């Protein structure tokens, strides 16, 4: 009676175990992937990430400069 | 990091214009008016090329 009215089956807490589990195991390796991922992109530039700024073309004028080697 | 070309001095020989400015800046309108074609191209070259070496001729 007590089983029956108070708790639920073995099935249950093992598959949630499962399941819990997965999503940790997930997590764990995304962290290691992700700082490993951090550390390429600010060492080599060549990321999204740690992008900064260098100076802007479209300021550069094009035109004859009253001297003619610019 | 590399050698710089120059010309050499028989390249650069010319029958220079002996006239001072006051003579220059008299003939100036007339000058221009006249003698504008090779000076027209000149300066083209000028400010295409951006070399004082490939401008001599
Ligand atoms: C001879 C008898 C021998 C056995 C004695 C049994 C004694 C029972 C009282 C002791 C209870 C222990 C604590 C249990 C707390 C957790 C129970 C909880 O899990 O059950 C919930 C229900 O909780 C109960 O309603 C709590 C009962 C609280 C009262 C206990 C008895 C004493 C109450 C005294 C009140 C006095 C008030 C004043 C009177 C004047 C529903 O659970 P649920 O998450 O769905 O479970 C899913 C699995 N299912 C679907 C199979 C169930």
């Amino acid at each position: 009676w007590i089983a029956r009215t108070f708790y639920d089956g073995p099935e249950k807490n093992y598959e949630k175990t499962m399941a819990i589990l997965q999503i940790e195991a997930e997590k764990a390796e995304l962290r290691l992937k992700e700082l490993e991922v951090r550390r390429l992109m600010r060492a080599r530039g060549d990321g999204p990430w740690y992008q900064y700024p260098t100076i802007d073309k479209a300021l550069i004028d094009h035109s004859p400069k009253t001297t003619p080697d610019n | 990091p590399g050698i710089v070309e120059l010309p050499t001095l028989e390249d650069l020989k010319v029958q220079e214009v002996k006239v001072s400015s006051s003579v220059l800046k008299a003939a100036a309108h007339h000058y221009g008016a006249q003698c504008d074609k090779p000076n027209k191209e000149f300066m083209l070259c000028r400010w295409e090329e951006k070399d004082p070496r490939r401008c001599l001729e």
